[PDB]
């Protein structure tokens, strides 16, 4: 895995932030109450829950 | 499933 990599859940929630996009994250095995809010740079292995999440926006966007 | 989704964790934040 390496330096504070984790496996993740799924995606809750996105927004931007100072031209940025950023994405709230549910990793696996934890609660809301770990909950974070992600940099895209820290996604790039999680293609699959990213088009999850963008795919539930689309179907009530 | 399908494969494994991982991602770097943030500890930090704005102050």
């Amino acid at each position: 895995m390496g330096e504070d990599v984790f496996e993740v859940e799924k995606i809750l929630d996105m927004k931007t932030e100072g031209g940025k996009v950023l994405y709230k994250v549910r990793w696996k095995g934890y609660t809301s109450d770990d909950d974070t809010w992600e940099p895209e740079i820290h996604l790039e292995d999680c293609k699959e829950v990213l088009l999850e999440f963008r795919k539930k926006i689309a179907e009530n966007k | 499933a399908r494969t494994k989704q991982t991602a770097r964790k943030s500890t930090g934040g704005k102050a």
